[PDB]
């Protein structure tokens, strides 16, 4: 969830 | 290619107790992230892959940043958000056995050998870089990778202490001290949790939730 | 001097799902303090570092023999008790994940590499020699056997295996696997004993008992 | 107890 939209940028 | 000095430069780009201890762990997630993206590789594994493996390393990766930078403290651990803990302070709070274990199992073996930044990176990469996740889409792919840490991490000490040669050995032995540590440190984080009477932030209760 | 070749000797001298797992694991107990006799200088430790030793490693030690001993069976376990123990037996049993783990992480790596009875000799005997252990009278003095372990371990992967480079640090690299299924393991044996329905003979009983 | 009992002989 909040790990998803820091491993996108 | 994993060239140790990429490695290091992850490192040098992310440079009541128990509730400054949680702050500071929520805290360092949003930057373990940074630092998994500077690994070689990493960005490159599916994306599936990469959130495996930190959910499946974030702790042990944490545990061994906060004890690589407490090595100069004296019984005592070094927060990521400024703070320092003492071993007697962690003891009057009722988690003075595992604080006592990341000390001596740890911090001193650390400081006794002077693990330098490189040689941290490099198994922090190791760790990150475990092909034993549990849903990985190419396990062999994340072990290819490990293989190529450890194998530039023993030439890097075979190198600069060339009169350790048992360096590297030591170095990869320290590994089930921070897996067990890792386990007992999330134990406890899930007794906080139960207990709710710490504040659990929102990335750290993330990684406390299941896939 | 830590010769291998005595290391093995002492693997080759040793040589309801869940009732029947207790019951080969408390029949090693009696064979393992055997096995910690024929390791070179373990004798030679004060009686209540061989006691601590052993406390701290042998769930470790008994789950790497079994596993070492089943790489030639197909999706189970062999006991000592001559019972194989099928993953589905396991599953059955409502101890499915851990037995997993046990394969994917310990029995397939172990048959992937060919890992000898002389390496896990020598891995049993590292993490017999766990400086970490709590009490220690002189935990220096075991760390010097641990590092006399693999240092012959090296040697020895260079010599037999010399196209192997990695096989030295992949051997060590199982132990953080070793460690965490041990713990699990362990939680298991104290569900057994907690909910009571499992017959837990009197050595394995020791174990469960606190120092 | 029994440990120590095996470790002596
Ligand atoms: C010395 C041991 C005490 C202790 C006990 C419980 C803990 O976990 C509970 C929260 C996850 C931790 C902990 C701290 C950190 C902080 C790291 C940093 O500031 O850089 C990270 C992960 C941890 O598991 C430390
Ligand atoms: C595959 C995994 C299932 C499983 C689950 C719980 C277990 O522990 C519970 C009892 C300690 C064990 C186990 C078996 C043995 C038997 C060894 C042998 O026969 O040589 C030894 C230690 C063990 O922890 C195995």
């Amino acid at each position: 969830k909040i790990l998803h939209r820091l491993l996108q940028d | 290619d994993m060239p140790v000095e990429r490695i290091l430069e992850a490192e040098l780009a992310v440079e009541d107790p128990v509730t400054n201890i949680c702050q500071a762990a929520d805290k360092q997630l949003f930057t373990l992230v940074e630092w998994a993206k500077r690994i070689p590789h990493f960005s490159e594994l599916p994306l599936d892959d990469q959130v495996i493996l930190l959910r499946a390393g974030w702790n042990e990766l944490l545990i061994a940043s906060f004890s690589h930078r407490s090595i100069a403290v004296k019984d005592g651990i070094l927060l990521a958000t400024g703070l320092h803990v003492h071993r007697n302070s962690a003891h009057s709070a009722g988690v003075g056995a595992i604080f006592d274990r990341v000390l001596t199992e740890l911090v001193s073996k650390m400081r006794d050998m002077q693990m330098d930044k490189t040689e941290l990176g490099c198994l922090r990469a190791i760790v990150l870089f475990n092909p034993d996740s549990k849903g990985l889409s190419n396990p062999a792919e994340v072990e290819a990778l490990r293989e190529k840490v450890y194998a530039s991490l023993e030439a890097y000490c075979k190198h600069k202490y060339p009169e350790q040669p048992g360096r590297f050995a030591k170095l990869l032995l320290r590994l089930p001290a921070l897996r067990s540590i890792g386990l007992k440190c999330l134990e406890h984080l899930f007794f906080f949790k139960l207990i709710g009477d710490t504040p659990i932030d929102t990335f750290l209760m993330e990684m406390l939730e299941a896939p």
